Formats: structure tokens, C-alpha cells, sequence
RNA sequence: UUGUUAGGACCUAAACUCAAUAACGAAAGUAAUUCUAGUCAUUUAUAAUACACGACAGCUAAGACCCAAACUGGGAUUAGAUACCCCACUAUGCUUAGCCAUAAACCUAAAUAAUUAAUUAACAAAACUAUUUGCCAGAGAACUACUAGCCAUAGCUUAAAACUCAAAGGAC
């Protein structure tokens, strides 16, 4: 389902069409900032643990939140028994990996 | 300038010799190994009888007669005899892959006999009999 | 019995060690196959069977020595922790 | 998959192969 | 899937088979970095555009302008 | 066709080695055959001891005869030369140069198999 | 359109096939030399494809060869004739540790 | 042109092959110079004839 | 090189009949085995047949063999300690290579998947 | 049997239309390059081709039904002539008796 | 302004060709004991032994000499669908880079 | 009897390594060497009441016989042991003709031409379209009864019903 964005193949390795990538950014990047224009939670996810602590710096510059540990379970589909009854999930996710 | 695990070739010239014999004249140490019994028989290398030895022959009797104690016992009684008609270096061929196979090398060596080289002569068809039927347990 | 003794299967002990002159005789008849031919011929082997044997242990073959290649090529990767805490 | 639908082949052949020799 | 392969492959092929690698390192970080092979190839195209039909007569020619300008090419069959 | 003899001899003097191999190639020209060319390899011990005509041998004098004769032929000329006294082992093959090397391009790298075995979850 | 895209091509770097020690060779029954350096010194038995490193098609020419000659009284069958056993080693085993 | 040049390889070659009258002169000839057909290769596949 | 799995197979491909016939699936596991555990070998046992065997000549007097019995001693003295230096630090380190536990633990962090993600 | 058999003399069909343009060739020349010095499939080359002159229109077509006919009956008394030494062999009895039954399969076509 | 496919012909890692035995200028930006990460200009980092000679000499932001093997270290195993990969490239550490 | 024999004879039987190979053949099957003979073009699928083949075992006549080995005899084990283990030995495995025509003869997947998305009953070796023939229609009774054909005579192919049950069966 990648094939559709690789420009090709130099020599064995797959090389991402930065047209497609700066088309689908441009869009990415509107979508996250209306979504914080509106005051909605923004939640980065990486399980990649050589850039853990600069996902979660990252979060903490903006004002959103980071979940870069082992993932729960749960952690959405039962969220109000792991965090509370009332307990307010994200309105977007941002998947760093 | 190395030793050489690889057996002097017959017609040749070698500096190799042991007691002031070369290697076509050391007598023969003929081991047969098999499941049961080990049998020994050392040979001049003009063929003829100089020793001989088995298990049976030192007094072991059924699954005694196929250990590997027994095997080193046969061999310690046929150094002797050969050693008596004076033999002191040996080519130990042996037959077979039974459990004194090397027992019956390591009675000799304990005997007094000076081992040279080891030969193995163990029977492969190539391609021969049938063998008998396995054994059902 | 028409070739010439004490040729074949012959090894020479060196300075009196003995048992490493058995030791390596064995080594060459069990890497040449010998000790496995007379250890089966020791009675019969059907021809089914047989080939069941040989497909079995190709197979066996072909598993073990591709699961050794992922075990050395994953080799490396054995290393301290570079990320401790994060 | 078992062999019983066999055996009860193997038995019938059996039996029959007897009574035929009687 | 497009295998990437520009023309100047052609030109860099022949110039690892027959030098190797230049000795002086690769510096991958440098955006604008000139390795000694790129100018090899530099001027086996400058060659070419005046007109030189022989790949043979290019591929001397160009070893001989490099060695002109001090570059040191070593043809290590090894 | 083209056969080359391969003729092990028994192992003697030259006056006798060359009446013996002038004996052989005129059997080969009395049975419809071409001699093309005779090689010696030279005397030498045999691989083993071979029997022939109630001897046994340990030396033979090793020669090559290359020539052509029909079909039919081959199967006569083998007949005669054993039973000639001074020719331990007789072997005739289809010349080895009619045989061409063949042309090679090094071991193609067949990859490891695949899609042997679906993609379902285990 | 655009003068930078790639050109179709076969692949300018594509490395040599590896060849055989005996590839374009003839293999002869009557090259006793040639055909002891793939059998056993002790036992004279013919090593498999894993050991000499030879091909498919090489193997067998080997393996036809040294059978002829075995049969037809130019090779011995139950060792190495001692005069080879000096030659280049051109197969991958040791029986000393 | 191959065929025509085959014949004529075939025919040049026929100048030396064996017959009754040159039977024994060719028996000594070959008699005085043995031939070796063994050489051995390297492990990088080089002829090395002794 | 592993052996060739091309044309092995029963398979609509193959067009002839198969080589091999496996147990099992040829799929790599994510685990290896548990290594069979392996035991030694008897230690000083020539210097228990020469003690033993002054013993036969001297009508198992301790008297005749006090040197030979010293040896006994000393070989066994030594292998006390070789068993007690070897067990608590070779075993201990592991450094040589991986064991089974060890080593399975490696090959799930890059595991083997017969399955499209 | 039949009418034409191939001589000795003659010389296999890839130096059938060479030899005799070559000025001067000796007798031993002829004689490697004859049908005595060569297989029975060279034979059966030339035993073809004879038929192919004598009853083909265009004998250059080796296509036609007419030509794959004329190669199917020099096979089908190729595979008797073997199976009148051969009484036991299995195989050639079946590639005769499968020819035999291609070739009716062909003149039917023709027809 | 350039368009990618200008950029990419263009582009050192382009012009490198094939990867395998080449040299390469790298700098050290992780260090774990005596295991140096090191930085050459591709997708994936390699990592290699510090050397017995001139140890102290390699430290963070060190620039060092390399020999390209791979630039990712990938491999498709028996009964596997995909390459596994070890997310990391093979070199052969040269030593330190001439400052000059 | 045994061991050794670089002693003699025999040429019975079977083909180590190569083979970690995967070729040939319609299938059965086929791998010691050499030589002779030899596989090949029908567009393709589709055939019986015809023709030709068909592992192993078995039958007929004459030979062979190293070794193996139903049966049989002897030894042991057991409560018994018409077995599993030990020893001896025959039919038989081999050759020359003829017969028999059966296998879990199953790679349990008919052959041919595609396709790999619009596609997980389970398991096995992914799904699936078209063409043509064959075959199947709950289980047991039944590789049976009767019929016809066959060198087959305690045989093979062909192949029911009465009667019984409310299940049998496959995968998990
Ligand atoms: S690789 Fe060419 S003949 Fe072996
Ligand atoms: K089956
Ligand atoms: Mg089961
Ligand atoms: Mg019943
Ligand atoms: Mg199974
Ligand atoms: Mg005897
Ligand atoms: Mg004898
Ligand atoms: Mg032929
Ligand atoms: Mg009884
Ligand atoms: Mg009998
Ligand atoms: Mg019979
Ligand atoms: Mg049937
Ligand atoms: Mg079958
Ligand atoms: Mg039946
Ligand atoms: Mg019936
Ligand atoms: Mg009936």
C-alpha cells in the first residue's frame, strides 16, 4: 500500500516522492492546526525509543501530550474504567511512528 | 619439515624407521571389534601368527565377553605373548566398530608394545548383501 | 582386496600420542560418512523408509542452517542498551 | 484422519477371506 | 516500481570498474560535495557535447584532463 | 563415429610393447576403422591389481588410439582385444573432443523460495 | 516534460556471476590429477557439491569422470593415489581440528 | 563457407592419420614421447600444470 | 549454502513429483530449543586404577601404596577445586554465546512473520 | 522392406550439398564423412529427405501435413526394425504403436 | 526552484552508486561504552568497536573514516513474507579523519 | 569352528561416496561403467465395448543361489505366547519364457488456457474463471449376493436388494 508513493528504486532502496509527501504534509499540517485552533487534545504516539524523549519534549513545547511508553490495552476503547468516568479522549493523534 | 599423518607409500625411500625396520616390516596387530567379542591376532609382515588373544580366551563369558574392560585385558594377554617371541613395534589394524575396539589398542599399548600406526579395515559394500531384518522393541 | 594396504583409513601416531591418532581416525571416517554407512548396515533399511530418512533429515538440514543465519544476523544487534531509560 | 472407516473394511475382508477358505 | 538509473551511470560504472573508489572519502554531508568520480564525469560530458562518438576515446581522454589537473587516478585492476 | 581406445598393456619390453601395438591398430584397420592418431602415457603401476588371462598384473603400459569406424565395429573390436594375452583392460569411449565444453556464464543465484505457504495468522 | 528523470535501463552496476574452479574446463577421466583433488585422501570417496564448491552441471561431469575412470583402470577407488595428496587443496574441509 | 572450411580442416588432417605403411614408424614416435593429460586447478580456478 | 526448497514441495507449480514431504510447516520460529543438557567425564580415573592396582599386589595393604594413594589424593584434589572454579565462574558468565533463553528473547525482538502486516 | 535404402557411399546430410563442390577430396575424406562412419540417425536423415523429393511439391516445407506424414513413416520403420531385435522392449512398442496412430490421425486430416 | 527529480540526480547519495566498499566520512554522535554510533550520511547509522589504538581520540562529534558494506542491513528468512530488517547499516571503522 | 592371508577359484547377488542433486519416463518405475538402438513437430481439451502397459506378492516349466527370508523346527519370555527377541532352514526375492492385473497404484488435488483484484467454514499445499469428459447423491448391510467377461478355479473387474439405524462422517 506504499507503492503509490515511492518514486523509485535507486539500487535497492525505495525513495519517497517528495511531491506526494509535501502535497499529503501540506494537508496533515492544516488539518493538526485547525484542530488546535479549536482547543481540541492532540496526543503524539512513537514506540521508537532513540526518539522517545524528543517526542515527548515536543509535546510538552506545544501544549499537548505524549505517549511514548507501552501502550495499555484499553487505553481508548476502555478508557473510562483506566482513567475515570468522565475522563475527556483525544481528538487527534499524531503518529510520529 | 612437518610430521606427516599420511602412511609411507610402498616403493619409496623413507628416513622413517622404527628399531632399524621401515614400515613394510613392522609386524601387524589385527584387532576384529565386534559387538560381542574382540578378537586379536598379531602377525609378522611376512604373515604369519605370532600372538593371539579374545575376550573368550581370557575367561569372560556372555555380555562380559563384549565390555570394554574385557577387550583391554585380551589385548594386555596378546602383547605378551608377542612380546615373548619379540615384538616391540606394531601397525594395529582394526577391524570393526564394536566397544573395545579401541580398549583392545589401549590393553597393547599397556602391554609393552610400541604402536606405529593405525589402519581401519571395518567391511563397506558398496552397494554387497543384504543385511538382516531390523529388530522390532 | 585388490588395492594395495595400508593406504586407506591409515593415520600415523606422532611422538607416541596414540589416542590422538584414534582420535583423529575417527574424525575422518565420521566426516567421510564411513561411521553412519556401517552403523545402518547393520541390518536393512526398507526403501520407504530410506526415503522417508533422507526427506526428513534434508529438511532438517535446510531449518537449522537457515535458523542459524537469522541467529548471526541478528548477532550484532546484541548490545548494550543505547536508549536505558527512554 | 483416523483409520476406523479401514478397519471395519480391514475386518469384513478378513472375515470373508476366512469363511471363503471354509 | 521505476528502477532509478540516470545516464551518468553508464559514465560512473566504467570509472569504479576500472579506479576504484577515489581515494579521497565520500563527505555525504556536504549538499554541493564534488566527489572525484562526479568530475570525471563532469568532463566525460563536456568531452561528449563537442562531439566524441568512441566511448574509448572519451573514457582516456577525460583520465588524461584529470591528470592535468593533478588528480591522482590509480587504474587498480585489484 | 570417433572412438578413443583407451588400452592398458601388459607391462614389457619395447620390441614386444610395439609388436603388441601393431598387432592392436591392425585389428582396428581389419574391422572398417580410420586410425587417426596413437599417444602413449607410459608405463606405470596400476590403480589395483588387475587379472587378466590367468595373471596377475600390477604395472601396465598405458596408450591411446583415436579413430573412427562404424557402429557395428565397436562391439567386434572389444571381443578381439580381449582376447589378445597382452592386453590387460580394453575400453573403448566416444572420443572425448567430439564432447564440446560447454559455454558458461557462472552460477545464476537462485533465490530462497516463497509463497509456499499462505499468509494466515498462526 | 522534465530532462532529470531517470532513463530506463539495465542496471549500469550489476555485479559478475560467480563462476565455478572448473567452469569453462574440460573435465577428462584420463586428468587423474584433476579429479583427486575432490576425493578423500584417506577413504577416496567423491566430496559432495558443499565441499568442492563446484556447480551443478561440474559436479556431475566430476562425478562421471572419476567413476570411468575407477572402472576403466586409470584411478584407485578406496584412497587417494599418495602422488596427488601435495596438490592444491581446492575443497573446504579439514579432518584435523 | 563452414562446411567448406570443415572438409578441408578434416582433409588437412588426413595427411597424418595411421596407416599400414607408416604403422610402425608411428608406433616408435609415440613409443618415444609419452603425453600427460593431468594438470590441477587452484582455488582461483588457474591451471597449474607441473 | 542451504539446500535448494525450489521444485522440493507438493504444489500446483511443481509440475513433477515432490522431493520433500515435511512434519511440519518450513517456517522459522521465533524461539529456539532448549539445549539437551550434556554431562562430563570421570576425572583421576588412571590414578584410581594404579592405586587399585598396587592394592592387588601387596593384599590391599595401605603400607605398599602410600605414594600411590598420595596421588590419588592430589588428582582428586585438583579436580575439587576445577569443579568448584569452573561451576561458580565459566558457567556464571555465559560469555562465550547465548543460551536458549537468552537467544529466544533476540529473535522475538526481530521475528520471523509468515503473515502480511 | 523398401524400394530405396541409403548406400554406404553416400554422405551425411550435412555435407551432402558441400562435398561435391570441394574441388579434390580424398578417399579417406569421403569415407569419415560417408553413412558407414556415422550413426543410424544420420541414416534416417537422408531416407527422409529421399521421400520428401519424391512426393512433396515443395520438399523446402518440412510443415505440411504431406511432409509430417513422410518423417512419421521413416520413424514407424525405424521402431519396427528396433522391436524385431528388441522382442521385450515396452517403451519402443508403445512409440511405435503411438505413431502409427498419429500418422492415421494425420491422413485423416489430409483426406 | 529545483524540482525533486533535479535534486535527486544531483544528490551525493546518488553519485555514490552502489554502497558496497566505498568511502565515507562519519561523525560519532552517540557513544555506549566502547560501541560508537556514527553518522555517514545515509538512512541508517552504523555502529562499530572503538579502536585499541588512539581509544580516547573517539569521541562525540569525532569525524572518522568508514568502508560502506550496506545501508541497511536486510535479509528475507524461511517462511517470512518480508526482509527482516535490524534498522541499522554496516561499515568497517577506518579511523579518525586529517582535520587539515 | 575361529583369526590372518599383498594365496587360488568363483562372477551368485546387489550397486557406498557422488545425492545438501531433483533429472528421465504415460504411469508403474528409473541413478556402478562402456557401447549400440532410442524419446522429437498432431492448434489444444475431451475415449471404450478396442489396443498396449502396469510396484510388490502369487502361479507354470527349466536354471541360479552370495545373502536375506513367509512357513517350519529348536531356545527364551509369559498365567498362556500358534507373537514381539535368539539360532537353523525352505517357498520366495535373481535369470529365461508365459500367466496373473492388484496397491495408502495417494503428490489422496482430471487435463488445458488464464487471472491475482472484484477473495479467509475449518484444516491442508492461497483464491478462482472458462472448456470437455469421468464420477458422487445419509450410514451400515457391501472390496458382499447374483449376472457377464477374463490363460485368472480359495481370483480379478462389473455390482444390488431385503433388513437395521437417526444418525454416520469431516475439521476443530
Ligand atoms: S559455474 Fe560455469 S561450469 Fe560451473
Ligand atoms: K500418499
Ligand atoms: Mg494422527
Ligand atoms: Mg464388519
Ligand atoms: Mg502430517
Ligand atoms: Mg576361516
Ligand atoms: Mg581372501
Ligand atoms: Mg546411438
Ligand atoms: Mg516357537
Ligand atoms: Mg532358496
Ligand atoms: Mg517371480
Ligand atoms: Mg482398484
Ligand atoms: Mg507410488
Ligand atoms: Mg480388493
Ligand atoms: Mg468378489
Ligand atoms: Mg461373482
Amino acid at each position: 500500500f506504499m507503492e503509490p508513493y515511492i518514486f523509485g528504486n535507486r539500487l535497492g532502496q525505495d525513495i519517497i516522492d517528495l511531491d506526494q509527501t509535501a502535497l499529503n504534509l501540506q494537508l496533515a499540517l492544516n488539518f493538526t492546526a485547525h484542530v488546535a485552533y479549536r482547543k481540541g487534545i492532540i496526543l503524539f504516539v512513537s514506540r521508537n525509543r532513540q526518539f522517545s524523549h524528543l517526542i515527548e519534549t515536543t509535546a510538552q513545547a506545544c501544549g499537548e501530550y505524549a505517549h511514548t511508553r507501552y501502550f495499555k490495552g484499553g487505553l481508548l476503547t476502555n478508557a473510562q474504567l483506566l482513567f475515570g468516568p468522565s475522563v475527556r479522549l483525544p481528538d487527534l493523534i499524531i503518529f510520529l511512528h | 619439515s612437518r610430521f606427516s599423518l599420511y602412511p609411507p607409500v610402498p616403493g619409496q625411500e623413507s628416513s622413517l624407521q622404527w628399531a632399524g625396520m621401515k614400515f613394510e616390516d613392522v609386524p601387524i596387530a589385527h584387532i576384529k571389534a565386534t559387538y560381542n567379542n574382540t578378537q586379536i591376532q598379531v602377525v609378522s609382515a611376512t604373515n604369519a601368527s605370532l600372538a593371539r588373544a579374545s575376550c573368550g580366551t581370557e575367561g569372560f563369558r556372555n555380555a562380559k565377553k563384549g565390555t570394554g574392560i574385557a577387550a583391554q585385558t585380551a589385548g594386555i594377554a596378546a602383547a605378551a605373548k608377542a612380546t615373548g617371541k619379540g615384538v616391540t613395534h606394531i601397525r594395529v589394524v582394526v577391524k570393526g566398530m564394536g566397544p573395545g575396539r579401541w580398549s583392545a589398542i589401549k590393553g597393547l599399548t599397556m602391554g609393552g608394545l610400541e604402536v606405529i600406526s593405525i589402519t581401519d579395515n571395518t567391511p563397506v559394500p558398496h552397494x554387497g548383501c543384504r543385511p538382516r531384518k531390523a529388530r522390532r522393541l | 582386496a585388490k588395492h594395495l594396504k595400508f593406504i586407506a583409513r591409515t593415520v600415523m601416531v606422532q611422538e607416541g600420542n596414540v589416542e590422538g591418532a584414534y582420535r583423529t581416525l575417527n574424525r575422518i571416517l565420521t566426516t567421510d560418512g564411513l561411521t553412519e554407512v556401517i552403523s545402518r548396515r547393520r541390518y536393512y533399511e526398507k526403501p520407504c523408509r530410506r526415503r522417508q530418512r533422507e526427506s526428513y533429515e534434508t529438511c532438517r538440514r535446510i531449518y537449522n542452517m537457515e535458523m542459524a543465519r537469522k541467529i548471526n544476523f541478528l548477532m550484532r544487534k546484541n548490545r548494550a542498551d543505547p536508549w536505558l531509560g527512554c | 484422519k483416523n483409520v476406523l472407516k479401514i478397519r471395519r473394511r480391514k475386518m469384513n475382508h478378513h472375515k470373508y477371506r476366512k469363511l471363503v477358505k471354509r | 516500481i521505476q528502477d532509478i538509473f540516470y545516464q551518468e551511470d553508464q559514465i560512473r560504472a566504467k570509472f569504479f570498474a576500472t579506479y576504484g573508489s577515489g581515494q579521497k572519502a565520500f563527505d555525504l554531508f556536504n549538499p554541493n560535495f564534488k566527489s572525484t568520480c562526479q568530475r570525471f564525469v563532469e568532463k566525460y560530458t563536456e568531452l561528449q557535447n563537442l562531439g566524441e562518438t568512441d566511448e574509448e576515446k572519451l573514457f582516456v581522454e577525460t583520465g588524461k584532463a584529470l591528470l592535468a589537473e593533478g588528480i591522482i587516478l590509480r587504474r587498480v585492476r585489484e | 563415429p570417433r572412438y578413443e581406445l583407451a588400452l592398458i598393456l601388459k607391462a614389457m619390453r619395447r620390441p614386444e610393447t610395439a609388436a603388441a601395438l601393431k598387432r592392436t591398430i591392425e585389428s582396428l584397420m581389419d574391422r572398417g576403422a580410420i586410425v587417426r592418431n596413437l599417444e602413449s602415457l607410459g608405463e606405470r603401476a596400476l590403480p589395483y591389481r588387475i587379472s587378466s588371462h590367468s595373471q596377475q598384473h600390477s604395472r601396465g603400459g598405458y596408450f591411446l588410439v583415436d579413430f573412427y569406424a562404424p557402429t557395428s565395429a565397436v562391439e567386434n573390436i572389444l571381443e578381439h582385444l580381449a582376447r589378445d594375452i597382452d592386453v590387460v583392460r580394453p575400453n573403448i569411449v566416444k572420443h572425448p573432443l567430439t564432447q564440446e565444453v560447454k559455454e558458461c556464464d557462472g552460477i545464476v543465484p537462485v533465490p530462497l523460495e516463497e509463497k509456499l505457504y499462505s499468509t494466515k495468522r498462526r | 516534460s522534465n530532462e532529470d528523470l531517470p532513463v530506463p535501463m539495465e542496471n549500469p552496476y550489476k555485479e559478475p556471476l560467480k563462476k565455478c574452479v572448473l567452469c569453462e574446463k574440460r573435465v577428462d577421466y584420463k586428468n587423474v590429477q584433476l579429479l583427486s583433488q575432490f576425493i578423500s585422501p584417506f577413504t577416496g570417496c567423491i566430496y559432495g557439491r558443499h565441499i568442492t564448491g563446484l556447480c551443478g552441471k561440474k559436479q556431475r561431469e566430476i562425478t562421471k569422470a572419476i567413476k570411468r575412470a575407477q572402472k576403466m583402470g586409470f584411478m584407485p577407488v578406496t584412497y587417494k593415489d599418495p602422488a596427488y595428496l601435495k596438490d592444491p587443496r581446492v575443497c573446504n574441509i579439514r579432518y584435523r581440528e | 563457407q563452414l562446411k567448406e572450411q570443415e572438409v578441408l580442416k578434416l582433409q588437412e588432417e588426413a595427411k597424418n592419420f595411421i596407416t599400414r605403411e607408416n604403422l610402425e614408424a608411428r608406433i616408435e614416435e609415440a613409443l618415444d614421447s609419452p603425453k600427460s593429460y593431468n594438470w590441477a586447478v587452484t582455488k582461483e580456478g588457474q591451471v597449474v600444470r607441473n | 549454502a542451504t539446500p535448494s526448497l525450489r521444485g522440493r514441495l507438493a504444489r500446483f507449480a511443481n509440475p513433477g513429483k515432490p522431493i520433500l514431504k515435511p512434519n511440519k510447516p518450513l517456517i522459522l520460529a521465533n524461539r529456539v530449543g532448549n539445549r539437551r543438557r550434556e554431562k562430563g567425564e570421570a576425572t583421576c580415573i588412571t590414578e584410581m586404577s594404579m592405586m587399585m592396582a598396587c592394592w592387588k599386589q601387596n593384599e590391599f595393604r595401605d603400607e605398599a601404596c602410600r605414594k600411590e594413594i598420595q596421588d590419588f589424593f592430589d588428582c582428586s584434589s585438583r579436580a575439587q577445586e576445577a569443579r568448584k572454579m569452573r561451576s561458580i565462574q565459566e558457567s556464571l558468565g555465559q560469555s562465550e554465546s547465548l543460551s536458549p533463553h537468552k537467544m529466544t528473547k533476540l529473535l522475538q525482538r526481530f521475528p520471523n512473520k509468515s503473515h502480511l502486516i | 522392406k523398401q524400394d530405396d535404402e541409403p548406400p554406404s557411399s553416400a554422405f551425411i546430410k550435412e555435407y551432402k550439398d558441400i562435398i561435391p563442390n570441394i574441388e579434390k577430396v580424398d578417399d579417406v575424406v569421403k569415407r569419415i564423412l560417408s553413412l558407414e562412419m556415422a550413426s543410424r540417425k544420420e541414416k534416417l536423415k537422408i531416407k527422409q529427405e529421399q521421400l520428401m523429393n519424391k512426393i512433396v511439391e515443395n520438399p523446402e516445407d518440412s510443415r505440411t501435413l504431406e511432409a509430417q506424414i513422410i518423417a512419421l513413416t521413416v520413424r514407424i520403420r525405424n521402431y519396427e526394425e528396433h522391436m524385431q531385435k528388441h522382442r521385450k522392449d515396452k517403451a519402443h512398442k508403445r512409440h511405435l504403436l503411438m505413431s502409427i496412430d498419429r500418422r492415421k490421425k494425420l491422413l485423416k486430416i489430409l483426406r | 526552484v529545483e524540482s525533486f527529480a533535479s535534486m535527486l540526480r544531483h544528490s551525493p547519495l546518488t553519485q555514490l552508486g552502489p554502497a558496497k566498499d566505498k568511502l565515507v566520512i562519519g561523525r560519532i554522535f552517540h557513544i555506549v561504552e566502547d560501541d560508537l554510533y556514527i553518522d555517514f550520511g545515509g538512512k541508517f547509522h552504523c555502529v562499530c568497536k572503538r579502536p585499541d589504538v588512539d581509544g580516547e581520540k573517539y569521541q562525540r562529534g569525532t569525524r572518522v573514516r568508514l568502508r560502506l558494506l550496506d545501508l541497511e542491513l536486510t535479509s528475507r528468512f524461511l517462511g517470512g513474507t518480508t526482509d527482516t530488517t535490524i534498522l541499522e547499516a554496516d561499515a568497517v571503522l577506518l579511523g579518525l579523519q586529517e582535520i587539515r
